[PDB]
């Protein structure tokens, strides 16, 4: 506590009862005469000291300050992900205990634990002669961290593994989780420190931390400052000099995480870390937006109107996909606008994404698989491609991106329509091109001949499925065919019933004597097969016949409604076939005149039908929450309509304060 | 009113939907017949679609554990609803809340907000 | 077997593994390794080394049967004769051999001993510590006491031959029996104070032996009934006699015999050896609750020294029983990481009936009557799967908190007549304006808490002492710079010769040693008190809090309304057990700026949720006479903690929202 040493990198005095030896220092590495004074060994010795402050980043004194920039830099084969090399260094020979330390860290990366365990062992067994204290105590806890990982890791698996992966799954043996158990008996990481020789607890006190239960409690407990409402208003800085709270906790951040990284340490892995990482950001992004919104108010709107008060970078992106799950980035997503939040340097995060790409190819591709390192390997996967829906790529990066998420991300962890809701986030960024348009062409190519088999049927949790990448196909391509697909059609019969289902779905790619055949397959011959078309098998215009079957259904309802008013009576109804006829004739689909005539049965019908004599005291306004965007465009552009919708959104708005309402009211109505 | 099964019940005020983990027995059309049953809501504000899709939302029915496919028009009539505390209370509290709410399909079992 | 021995255990037994299990727990340890645990490796036994001596000495070779004096008479006469070249061949021949470890030296590495003391010259042992990775301090010389690198001994008491194979380094013979005492005087004095200062386990050795007896004598001479008798693990074919038992037990020994445990052939040491050594030790590691008495007991003896305090946080209970269990802000106790007897589902099981309680035993009622109104005034219930109507309610009753200021100045005015008092007293006049009546008075308590007594309000003291010269620095950097403008005068409240005296005492106290220093039954009694020198005491209400809030904000943008409890009351619960722990306790942490902000950033979520769910009895009630009632309403606590921890800026951002 003779000195302060602040993030920026500039050092202050503080209770410093003495002389100013720091001062000194930085005086004669100022001056080249100063040093020329000092003598030889002394010279040497200054040498090894300035080497040393300038990795680490001491720069002079805070009166002696200026400009410092700053800069984030992590020499890790680990940090940057690069799976080959870290592999390629474990096949190596060693030359050094050093080297066992990091290949034994390289070991527990990739997911070969027992390895490592052992590895550390041996470590242990050679550092205690061989006089490195350092090695032999970082060895200690690296190797009970990773006896702690193993041990939960089999809870895991053994209580619930065998069932999301299908079969129980057994990555360590018997033997092995005996022997380790008997190894660590009543083994307690709380005396180790005061265990070790005095010199190495004189040295090395800085490490002391290492052993306890939990660290990085004040760095959370700082976070408190992110969320000052009075700043905006007046703030002062008081953080460092002339700092604001978002620079120091960001600098922290860099910090903990270079230490931790480069000094290859196995406590980046456990859940307390990535906690801090995600609650970190988080707070930073979201004091940003407060930011910008604030300004914007006070000053004219053109006043940091898109301003970005948060800036991304590679360091950014990697912390967000390695420690957030998705969840978290759908919450800092509808919290902040992330879409006014720019990228920068595109060229290392497309390096990153692509190396992540090969790396699955490479996973399930290959018929071996690794189990911890698949599932410490499948969330940063994950969202990685999520969160690459923010930032441009190139042509042959985007194909390689698309083919593994098509072809090899499992169907375990991304189902059909999750594959589609990723795949469909790329678009929104890079327009597609045909060679990306080709590989979803090869997808639904696959896909149909899945389908010969009776058994297969596509699963899906949201309803998503392959007519949805045939939409999106022609979307971007009007006129599009697709010439395996058409042959497909060409060679088909009546008996491959499941396949006339398949290509129904995807009418609009196949070509005129595909769709020819295919439609010989199939025919409508009532109102319920016409609605069953017209959802699936896509019935595009209402035939003059088909028309009359709307009118003759209509009239026998007729007769059936004069008899239920004899009655009075009605069980229950499942679906109104009326009102979508209602619709459909709004809409300009239906040209016939005739079902005026059947007008006062249900209220929605006769609201779709004659606009100006409805009654509108029967209007429900729950009717407008099942509509969407085309149908109320519709509704607002039509003349009787418009104001009695605006006064019953209003009367909701006020009353209810429901958010539904006003986004509809503010979207549309005015 | 009062029972312990009421303290799953969630309402959705983006599409007028209630979230209950329940499993229905339906008759259908007064002629089929299933046990088991349940429902599940999409939320899709922006889907590529035509004139004949005028709907924000999609619903799948499941039947038994098993995917369901219906083209008959379906026609639905509860006969018996069960919570995991088994209790029957919800067979009478179902149709109240189908009978208050007008939206298709009042009660369902997950909703999925795709936008 | 295993279940049959533990079962076999007679009264003396079992409080001897208790004992040993307990001192073993408080780093107090020591194991004194015999000969026997060396032979269970093969090794070359002395005798054989005898034997080879008279082959060499006289042309014969061993003849009938060797008396005590024999072993160690015909070494010193093939020395006296022949030479010591010869001596230190036979030695070099028969010892240079390299053996394996043995389970039992395992398992004697496993119990943790603090030092260990042996009579072997073989490196077993080492290589057993440099596998197991401990790390110990070898002595077998004179010079190695000096320089000592760790704190912690390997004691060779009759040497070894890490310096060579010659007769010197070693004690083998009446010569360096006799001479002893003056060629070892560092070694038997550091030998003889670890005995005094630790518990001793004998292994290996066995009745009779020179050593034991020795020792035995000194006991005699060098004692007055102030030491701790020392144990023995008997590990002989067939069981001890009562009358050498006795006798030896009043010759300051507590035996145990493993022939009696367990039945084994007269040449199956290992299994003797192992069937008491932890077979017994470690798997006895756990406790021992099996009655209707000894739950009140265990418990009593965990939770009786909080009777010092005024109330505890339910959380910090965790920590107290060892994450056996947890307890809940709602008032719960569910089981967790207990693999022995449930004493807490016991406990209150025994507070539903009134025979159960009956059945207790004579000044056992009384403890039962203490920890059922400890449970009760803290809030804890029953265990969750008995969970009734919990109920909710605030109560402080800190004058403190009320801002009472009058009572609390008459209160200063009184006199006092305990020490609680004054620690009160010391509260107050910092919550009134004075910074140099409350350091002095801080200060005095300090000194006058040297009496016997739990060594909490020392602690306290301290701790409250050290944030107070905090405060006071403090101002003095915004007085004589920003206080000369705020006011427009140089207000001078302390005078530079206290500013200069309380810098000088304070000059060298480190708060982060503070709780290190202190007795380790007081480490061992009060560890939830650690947290109060540091950020660690709001780091799991801040860890939950910043979780709660990403919840609740993103059902707020779904438009969800579920019709069960709030997902907040967690959020209300915490926070007014931090407050009552904090005013109760007399602490100064309550003026802190992380404190302050912790408590607004808890009422503004609560706030936010409460008008969130006012507006939605028009959507859902207004579709369907299905809805809810439960909500949020100001009531006196909830002005007082918005009045006290906001800025006019904060009110303002919330009444815009």
């Amino acid at each position: 506590y003779d000195y302060h040493f602040e993030v920026n990198g500039t050092v202050v005095r503080h209770k410093n009862k003495g002389f100013g030896y720091m001062e000194r220092f930085f005086e004669l590495k100022e001056s080249c005469d100063e040093r020329s004074k000092l003598s030889k060994k002394q010279y040497e010795r200054f040498n090894a000291l300035f080497n040393f402050f300038e990795k680490n980043g001491v720069i002079c004194m805070a009166k002696d300050a200026g400009t410092l920039n700053t800069s984030i830099e992590i020499n890790s084969l680990a940090y940057h992900g690069k799976y080959d090399v870290m592999k390629k260094f474990i096949e190596e020979q060693s030359v050094s205990i050093e080297d066992d330390y990091k290949k034994a860290f390289f070991l527990a990366c990739l997911g070969r634990w027992e390895e490592s365990y052992d590895l550390y062992s041996n470590i242990i067994l050679n550092s205690i002669d061989e006089s490195n204290g350092c090695v032999y105590y970082l060895s200690q806890i690296n190797r009970y961290r990773i006896y702690q990982s193993i041990t939960q890791a089999v809870t895991q698996f053994n209580g619930l593994g065998l069932l999301t992966f299908g079969r129980h799954y057994k990555p360590f043996t018997d033997e092995f989780l005996a022997r380790i158990e008997r190894e660590m008996t009543n083994f307690n990481i709380d005396d180790l420190f005061n265990g070790m020789p005095f010199e190495f607890q004189k040295k090395y006190k800085i490490l002391e931390f290492l052993s306890d239960n939990q660290f990085l409690y004040d760095d959370t407990v700082k976070l408190f400052e992110l969320t000052n409402k009075v700043r905006s208003e007046m703030s002062e800085g008081s953080y460092s000099f002339g700092m604001s709270s978002d620079i120091v906790v960001l600098l922290r951040l860099y910090d903990n995480l270079r230490f931790l990284y480069e000094n290859c340490l196995w406590s980046v892995s456990f859940h307390e870390f990535h906690q801090y990482i995600r609650n970190s950001m988080s707070l930073l992004i979201e004091k940003a937006e407060y930011e910008r919104t604030r300004d914007i108010d006070e000053l004219g709107f053109s006043f940091f109107g898109k301003k970005s008060g948060f800036f991304m970078e590679y360091y950014d992106f990697v912390n967000i996909s390695r420690h957030f799950k998705i969840d978290d980035i759908k919450n800092l997503e509808r919290s902040c606008s992330i879409d006014k939040i720019r990228f920068g340097e595109q060229e290392k995060i497309e390096e990153y994404l692509v190396g992540i790409a090969e790396e699955i190819t490479k996973q399930f591709s290959a018929n071996g698989m690794n189990v911890v390192f698949y599932t410490q390997f499948i969330s940063e996967a994950k969202a990685a491609l999520y969160f690459a829906k923010y930032v441009k790529l190139s042509e042959e990066g985007l194909g390689k991106i698309v083919k593994a998420l098509l072809f090899y991300f499992p169907e375990r962890d991304l189902d059909i329509g999750k594959r589609y809701v990723w795949l469909e986030r790329l678009t929104k960024c890079n327009e597609l091109p045909k060679s990306i348009i080709s590989i979803i062409d090869d997808f639904l190519v696959l896909q149909a001949e899945k389908h010969i088999d009776q058994n297969y049927s596509e699963v899906s949790s949201n309803g998503l499925y392959s007519r949805d990448y045939g939409a999106l196909i022609k979307h971007f391509e009007k006129n599009f065919i697709s010439k395996r697909l058409s042959e497909i059609t060409l060679c088909l019969t009546q008996d491959k019933q499941k396949q006339i289902d398949f290509l129904f779905k995807l009418l609009p790619l196949l070509s005129t004597n595909a769709k020819s055949h295919l439609l010989s397959f199939k025919s409508v011959e009532n109102i319920n097969d016409l609605m069953n078309g017209i959802r699936i098998g896509l019935i595009d215009e209402f035939t003059p016949e088909h028309e009359e079957l709307i009118i003759e259904y209509l009239e026998t309802r007729k007769v059936n409604y004069i008899v239920e008013k004899e009655k009075g009576i009605q069980t229950f109804s499942s679906n109104d076939y009326m009102s979508t006829f209602g619709i459909w004739y709004f809409l300009e689909e239906i040209n016939n005149s005739k079902m005026e005539e059947f007008i006062g049965m249900d209220d929605q019908y006769d609201f779709f039908v004659d606009p100006e004599n409805f009654d509108y005291k029967k209007f429900i306004p729950s009717w407008l929450k099942n509509y969407n965007d085309k149908l109320l465009g519709k509704i607002a552009g039509n003349k009787h309509m418009k104001h009695h919708v605006i006064e019953v959104l209003k009367e909701r708005v006020k009353n209810s304060n429901d958010k539904r309402y006003l986004e509809i009211l503010m979207n549309y109505f005015i | 009113k009062d029972t312990g099964a009421t303290h799953d019940l969630v309402y959705h005020s983006k599409i007028n939907t209630f979230v209950w983990d329940v499993e229905f027995d339906i008759v259908l059309s007064d002629s089929k017949e299933l046990n088991k049953c349940y429902f599940v809501k999409c939320f899709n504000p922006y889907r590529i679609n035509g004139k004949c899709d005028f709907a924000v939302s999609s619903i799948d029915i499941f039947s038994e554990g098993k995917r369901l496919l219906i083209e008959n028009e379906f026609n639905f009539k509860i006969t018996k609803a069960v919570h995991v505390a088994t209790s029957k209370d919800v067979t009478e509290i179902v149709l109240h809340l189908s009978e208050r709410i007008s939206s298709p399909f009042p009660i369902v079992k997950e909703v999925v907000y795709l936008d | 077997k295993l279940k049959e021995v533990f079962l076999m255990l007679d009264n003396n037994v079992v409080e001897c593994i208790k004992e040993i299990t307990e001192s073993s727990r408080n780093g107090k340890l020591v194991f004194f390794v015999g000969a026997g645990v060396s032979t269970l490796s093969d090794y070359p036994q002395w005798w054989r080394l005898v034997d080879k001596y008279h082959e060499e000495l006289y042309g014969s070779p061993k003849k009938g049967n060797y008396s005590s004096d024999e072993y160690l008479r015909i070494p010193q006469i093939f020395y006296n004769v022949k030479g010591e070249m010869a001596f230190d061949g036979i030695l070099k021949d028969f010892f240079q051999v390299d053996k394996p470890t043995n389970p039992i030296h395992d398992k004697i590495l496993a119990m943790n001993p603090a030092h260990v003391i042996t009579t072997n010259y073989d490196n077993l042992i080492d290589t057993a510590c440099w596998k197991r990775g401990k790390y110990f301090s070898v002595i077998s010389a004179e010079e190695d006491v000096a320089n000592a690198t760790s704190s912690r001994y390997l004691l060779k008491v009759h040497g070894d031959f890490r310096k060579g194979f010659k007769g010197e380094n070693v004690v083998l013979k009446e010569d360096d029996y006799l001479n002893y005492d003056q060629n070892y005087p560092l070694i038997s004095n550091l030998m003889k104070t670890i005995i005094a200062t630790h518990t001793i386990v004998f292994i290996g050795y066995g009745l009779g032996d020179y050593n034991i007896n020795m020792l035995l004598n000194w006991v005699r001479k060098l004692q007055k009934d102030s030491f701790h008798k020392p144990f023995f693990i008997r590990t002989d074919p067939s069981p001890i006699e009562n009358e050498t038992l006795i006798y030896y037990e009043n010759k300051g020994l507590r035996i145990i015999d493993a022939a009696s445990l367990i039945d084994s052939n007269e040449y199956d040491y290992l299994e003797r050896y192992s069937a008491v050594m932890d077979l017994l030790i470690e798997s006895q590691e756990n406790k021992f609750i099996t009655k209707d008495d000894e739950v009140i007991d265990y418990i009593y003896g965990k939770i009786s020294p909080l009777f010092a305090l005024q109330y505890i946080r339910k959380i910090d209970l965790k920590h107290v029983f060892e994450y056996d269990y947890h307890f809940e802000v709602n008032g719960t106790v569910v089981r967790h990481k207990n693999k022995g007897f449930g004493y807490m589902e016991r406990f209150f099981e025994l507070k539903e009936s009134c025979d159960e309680r009956s059945k207790l035993s004579k000044k056992q009622y009384e403890r039962f009557n203490a920890l059922f109104n400890f449970f009760e005034k803290n809030g804890v219930i029953c265990m969750a799967k008995d969970a009734g109507t919990l109920n909710t309610s605030i109560e402080i009753n800190s004058l403190a908190y009320h801002g009472k200021y009058d009572v609390m100045k008459k209160f200063i005015e009184e006199q006092s007549v305990s020490i609680e008092d004054d620690y009160k007293k010391a509260f107050f006049l910092a919550c009134l304006g004075r910074w140099e009546e409350s350091y002095d008075l801080y200060s005095n308590i300090i000194l006058n808490s040297i009496d016997e007594s739990n060594g909490c309000v020392y602690y306290l003291s301290q701790i409250n002492r050290y944030r107070i010269y905090q405060s006071i620095t403090q101002a003095v950097t915004q007085f004589n710079g920003l206080g000369l403008l705020t006011f427009g005068r140089h207000y001078k409240p302390f005078t530079d010769e206290f500013l200069a005296r309380i810098e000088r005492e304070m000059t060298n106290f480190n708060i982060d040693d503070l709780f290190n220093g202190m007795p380790f039954e007081f480490q061992k009694k009060y560890k939830i008190l650690e947290f109060l020198s540091d950020n660690q005491f709001l780091y799991d209400d801040t860890v939950k809090l910043f979780e709660l809030t990403n919840k609740v904000r993103s059902e707020m943008s779904e438009g969800s309304y579920s019709f069960g409890m709030s997902s907040d009351i967690v959020v209300l619960l915490r926070l007014y057990d931090n407050l009552r722990f904090l005013y109760e306790n007399c602490l100064w942490s309550v003026s802190f700026h992380e404190f302050h902000q912790y408590i607004r950033n808890s009422m503004s979520l609560l706030i936010e949720k409460a008008e969130y769910e006012r507006t939605r009895d028009i959507d859902e009630l207004g579709f369907s006479f299905f809805g809810k009632k439960s909500g949020f309403f100001m009531e006196y606590y909830d002005f007082v903690n918005i009045s006290r921890h906001f800025k006019i800026d904060d009110i303002k951002n919330l009444e815009r929202s």
